[PDB]
DNA sequence: TGCATCCGTGAGTAAAG
DNA sequence: TATAATGGGAGCTGTCACGGATGCA
């Protein structure tokens, strides 16, 4: 029912380690690894395709896809060929083979031995925007990396290695997609420096500061203007769905006007204005009134240059100009005469 | 009431700071975010039935 | 519980291989596999142990269930629920009636019955909801865009956890969100606790709450303007 | 032509695919300091279309001269904006979602075909219970493994990966 | 002293009512029996009987030993629209619903 | 509302009196020319300020909200003619 | 004649309403004792009668 | 004031928690410069 | 074949807010 | 990037009636 309480009872199936079968698991994920070394060293082969092959046997078919990095798709097919070319190694060679695969079941055991530990971090970065269950899935991701990282030759227990790669995750998790409109990691960082600044000066002020204060305590580089800079960009959206009234009758986002599409007064003044040019061109002969029409973009969308126009009609751009002038001319003395378009300039 | 819920939201923010932190230097001050009973009594200031 | 099997010589099956009785252990095939299991290759004990499993395909999720889905032959099951239909017991007749009208459904619209289950999630457009600056330079948006965020965020962290070879809880927990993100995209509310923003009780708006109820789509835009 | 009827059907992946313009690869809106859509998120203008009529995002292209002519520095179509009302985008999922309405309205259409109860639906579908495929000659407490059998995670991992214990 | 718009939707709903009457399945004649303690009405047919067991205190609208229609009230109270659909025909039933409506 | 320049609402029930009087057009006026009709409305106001009368109407846009919304719960809503041929709603711009 | 760079968008009285003047307030920013909320240079109020 | 229950250290403070809303003569409030009323509520009275 | 029992769903219009 | 750290908190409640699916005897 509860998805928390399921991932806790399947957390509390495996049971924890002793500090023996801890250094064990290590040992053979550490071993594990030169030994892939090895094989990428006689194989000649690429180390990265050795692991995935290692582990999707491990596995099992159950899982088997394309990873990013690889230059070539995996598939049962060429996992099945890889495998055959590692088991016609000698005895001395395919040993390596037997210490990877060992290797990568001890590593999936770890993880899974260590899964409650990022639980019993994770619990306490709820609220920051992120799902209890979010926050451990990040956290899952930290314990695989220290995983990855840990040596065990260092004598130190795995849980205080991996801690510090379950906070880094969360942390950048939180940074990354707690916000709407996702704002960079640094910037984050000023962000939330800028809060705990204007809190700590809340708390001994007795009142909000100023931008200015705030200016103060944030050092040089920071001035009033910077500040308020810094508020405005972090300031975040707000549901179109927000209640207004009491009732469950009306949305917030129902009394915001749509700006973008036309209105039909716009529209129809579009309509008209284009109708009246139309009108005050056809007072011209149509060459001049082509070439206004060619000059200004209302044939083909775009302007074209004087160059163009003359090798249309097949003329200087000189004369083209000329005409264009002239044309302009009838039309200033057409609209002094009819003002018929005078309303339309706003 | 309202003022009751913010103040169970700064014990758990002040609990939450209490488990980690340079035990050795941590005041009042370092430990009491005034925020969320800020927040409860401005929510029932503004937006309560 | 495993079966013991020393050996002298190059061994040909690695740690983890699924092993049948009557396969080659090690030792050019002299050795050979009596029990169904795994293999364990102990180089320090020198010996080829198995343990008693089974090579057993079982899966979890929507995975299986589009998997079965795919498997119905839809006319042989019409013809088995009509042989069930001629039965003394009402309550059969009943059941099997009602099988068989989701059975014709499928048949004579020309569905494929693995469609109820997505691959594919679409987007609606962007306009349809809305990232507005209201009056003022502040931002206004609909809740889909937080659901399909969280959708998003589920699914990438799932293809990383898969390529990245995680364990079995891990990628259990991220299909199981990964499921219920989907679930509050296009129901929020409907199975378990609704999905609400940050610092607030109120439920995100889905499709379904769009779609249906007094200020749905049909009877606040659609029946009425 | 003149609409006479209007057909609700189910959809395909094929034909979601088919409707979608692009693939939303990133949960991301617009930049905070652009205002502007990001690349491969919810609001992409070269998934869902231009946001200025008959103009591509970057700029080199602005009039409707060029129509349907798709930018190659940019990525955007040049049409009108409005069809940012009508282009549909997708997500490709890791792994298949069942479609809830297809389960929790009783009585559960796919629970229906499939013969498995609302329960037995339920814990498969959220990973409380796994369910047999091919029983490759699997045999659990004396009777052989039927396909399409419920076994708790206890029972499958006793089936997949063997019996054992530890005594300190 | 009416039951207003609440039995308005009874009847358009077709809700089995609370006070449900109870009706004959059959034509017959009526034999009742009654005990101290129980009551009984049978409706029996030339070659058949129905029994219809029923509280106490129930109030009859038949006299023994009468003839009465399949579908008849025997009861007072309100019919059940289905029950009626069973024993009497979709005629009676769409008489009863009209002037049933009719009468608030 | 009157702060926002609103339009009365013209509910469920008012449809409904439109209905019972047979004013089909009035109605249609009603759910197309007047409301979320975009060619509509534009062309209807243009026809009526230059002296004609008002095209006939098209599509209400939030119909079209209505197919795009379905679209994105999976179910495949198609116009068909008596043909049983699809019609394209949209004039081809959501068509690859 | 060139566009200008700027447009109308001032505060005009809504229909059906309008009366006498009796109160402006003007709020700027970076005026004494004045702060207003991110962004906005100046708020000005107008009471009308 | 703060206790280290094994050092035995106590440090003491002030610390300020904000602002609560002051009531008004005639009972009123004044939030963000709107006068507001809290309405009081009726309910089951708690016991047995 | 019959009952209790549980879960889901719906519960007036316009206005302002 | 290294003391060690290994299973969570919030429920929140004066209808109501029906209809239809599940559960028992
Ligand atoms: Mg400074
Ligand atoms: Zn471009």
């Amino acid at each position: 029912s509860d998805p928390v309480r399921q991932y806790l009872h399947e957390i509390g199936q495996v049971p924890l380690l002793t500090l023996e079968e801890e250094v064990e698991l290590a040992r053979k994920v550490e071993e594990g690894m030169e030994a892939i070394k090895k094989l990428s060293e006689i194989t000649g082969l690429d180390p990265d395709l050795i692991r995935e092959v290692v582990r999707a046997k491990i596995l099992g078919s159950a899982r088997v896809r394309h990873i990013p990095g690889l230059k070539e798709t995996l598939d049962p097919k060429t996992v099945e060929e890889i495998d055959q070319k590692l088991k016609s190694l000698p005895k001395e060679h395919k040993r390596y083979l037997h210490i990877a695969r060992e290797g990568e079941a001890a590593r999936q055991h770890l993880i899974e031995a260590n899964l409650r530990l990022v639980v019993s971090i994770a619990k306490k970065y709820t609220g920051r925007g992120l799902s209890f269950l979010d926050l451990i899935q990040e956290g899952n991701q930290g314990l695989i990396r220290a995983v990855e990282k840990f040596e065990y030759k260092r004598r130190f227990k795995f849980s205080t290695y991996a801690t510090w790669w379950i906070r880094q995750a969360i942390n950048r998790a939180i940074a990354d997609q707690a916000r709407t409109i996702r704002i960079p990691v640094h910037m984050v960082e000023t962000i939330n420096k800028l809060s705990r600044t204007a809190r700590q000066l809340q708390q001994e002020l007795g009142r909000e500061p100023t931008y200015e204060e705030i200016a103060e305590a944030m050092g040089p580089g920071w001035d009033a203007k910077r500040v308020e800079e810094t508020l405005k960009i972090a300031q975040e959206p707000v549901s179109l769905e927000t209640p207004i009234g009491d009732e469950k009758d009306s949305f917030y986002g129902d009394f915001i006007p749509d700006e973008h599409l036309p209105s039909p007064v716009d529209a129809a003044t579009q309509s008209l204005l284009s109708e009246e040019l139309e009108k005050a061109l056809s007072k011209l002969s149509e060459r001049e009134a082509m070439v206004l029409k060619l000059r200004k973009g209302l044939i083909d969308g775009r302007e074209h240059t004087l160059e163009e126009v003359g090798a249309f009609f097949g003329v200087t751009r000189e004369r083209i100009r000329q005409i264009e002038n002239k044309a302009l001319r009838k039309l200033k003395y057409h609209e002094s005469r009819t003002r018929k378009l005078r309303d339309f300039l706003d | 009431d309202q003022f009751r819920v913010g103040l169970a939201r700064l014990a758990r923010g002040v609990r939450e700071r209490m488990l980690m932190g340079s035990e050795d230097s941590l005041t009042p001050a370092k430990l009491v975010n005034s925020r969320p009973l800020e927040a409860a009594i401005r929510e029932f200031f503004s937006r309560s039935q | 519980k495993a079966r013991v099997y020393p050996f002298e010589d190059d061994v040909e099956v690695s740690t983890g291989d699924r092993v049948a009785p009557g396969d080659v252990l090690a030792d050019g095939g002299k050795v050979k596999s009596d029990v169904y299991g795994r293999v364990e290759v102990d180089l320090v004990r020198n010996v080829v142990r198995v343990v008693e499993s089974y090579d057993i395909d079982a899966r979890m999720g929507a995975e299986a269930i589009q998997q079965l889905l795919k498997e119905l032959d839809l006319e042989a099951l019409e013809k088995e629920l009509l042989e069930e239909m001629k039965h003394p017991s009402r309550a059969r007749r009943a059941k099997a009636r009602k099988r068989l009208e989701v059975v014709r459904a499928f048949l004579d619209s020309g569905n494929r019955p693995e469609w109820m289950i997505l691959e594919a999630v679409p987007v609606l457009p962007p306009d349809l909801r809305p990232m507005v600056q209201v009056d003022g330079g502040r931002f206004a948006t609909s809740d889909l865009n937080d659901l399909y965020r969280r959708l998003i965020n589920r699914n990438n962290r799932l293809k990383k956890l898969l390529a990245q070879g995680a364990p079995e809880i891990i990628i259990r927990n991220e299909k199981r969100m990964l499921q219920e993100a989907v679930d509050a995209l296009l129901d929020n509310g409907r199975r378990g606790a609704p999905v609400t923003n940050p610092g607030s009780d109120r439920p995100l708006r889905s499709l379904t709450d769009i779609l249906s109820g007094k200020q749905g789509r049909f009877r606040q835009n659609l029946l009425g303007k | 032509k003149e609409v006479r009827k209007v057909r609700i059907a189910l959809a395909s992946p094929e034909k979601i695919r088919s409707w979608s313009y692009g693939e939303v690869e990133k949960p991301e809106t617009i930049n905070y300091r652009t205002l502007k859509p990001e690349r491969d998120g919810l609001f992409d203008e070269r998934i869902f279309g231009p946001i200025k009529d008959y103009e591509c995002a970057c700029g080199k292209y602005k009039r409707q001269r060029f129509e349907g002519k798709v930018c190659e520095r940019c990525g955007v179509e040049v049409t009108k904006s409005i069809v940012r009302r009508y282009r549909m985008g997708h997500i490709e999922l890791a792994t298949p979602a069942a479609h809830i309405w297809f389960v929790k309205d009783v009585p559960s259409k796919i629970g229906t075909l499939l013969d498995l109860s609302a329960t037995e639906l339920e814990q498969v579908l959220y990973f409380s219970k796994y369910i047999v495929l091919d029983p490759k000659g699997a045999i659990l407490n004396g009777v052989p493994v039927e396909k399409r059998q419920l076994l708790t995670d206890e029972e499958y991992r006793e089936l997949r990966y063997g019996k054992q214990e530890t005594y300190p | 002293i009416t039951q207003g718009l609440p039995r308005v939707i009874e009847l358009f709903e077709a809700r089995r009512p609370k006070a449900k009457a109870v009706i004959s399945e059959i034509d017959g004649v009526v034999r009742i029996e009654e005990t101290e303690e129980k009551l009984s009405v049978f409706v029996e047919s030339e070659g058949f009987s129905k029994e219809y067991k029923l509280p106490k205190e129930a109030r009859l609208l038949v006299k023994d030993g009468d003839y009465v229609e399949a579908g008849q009230p025997l009861t007072r109270g309100a019919i059940d629209p289905h029950q009626l659909l069973e024993a009497k025909g979709p005629e009676a039933v769409e008489r009863y619903l009209v002037e049933e409506i009719q009468k608030v | 509302g009157k702060a926002q320049f609103g339009g009365q609402r013209f509910g469920e029930m008012e449809v409904w009196a439109l209905e019972a009087y047979g004013a089909a057009h009035t109605l249609q006026e009603m759910l197309t020319l007047k409301s979320d009709d975009i060619e509509g409305r534009n062309a209807a106001y243009e026809a009526i300020i230059k002296g004609e009368d008002v095209p006939e109407p098209s599509v209400p846009e939030s119909f079209r909200v209505l197919v795009k919304e379905l679209q994105a719960l999976a179910l495949d809503v198609q116009t068909l003619d008596e043909k049983d041929n699809p019609v394209d709603i949209f004039e081809g711009l959501a068509s690859k | 004649e060139k566009a200008r760079d700027v447009k109308d968008t001032s505060l005009r009285v809504p229909p059906g309403e309008g009366g006498i003047v009796v109160r402006t307030v003007r709020l700027r920013r970076g005026d004494p004792g004045v702060e207003l909320k991110p962004g906005v240079r100046e708020v000005v109020r107008v009471y009308v009668a | 004031q703060l206790i280290h229950k094994d050092t035995g250290l106590i440090k003491e403070d002030e610390v300020f928690l904000g602002h609560i809303p002051l009531m008004t003569e005639d009972g009123s409030f004044i939030i963000n410069g709107a006068d507001r009323v809290i309405v009081s509520q009726i309910h089951r009275s708690p016991g047995v």
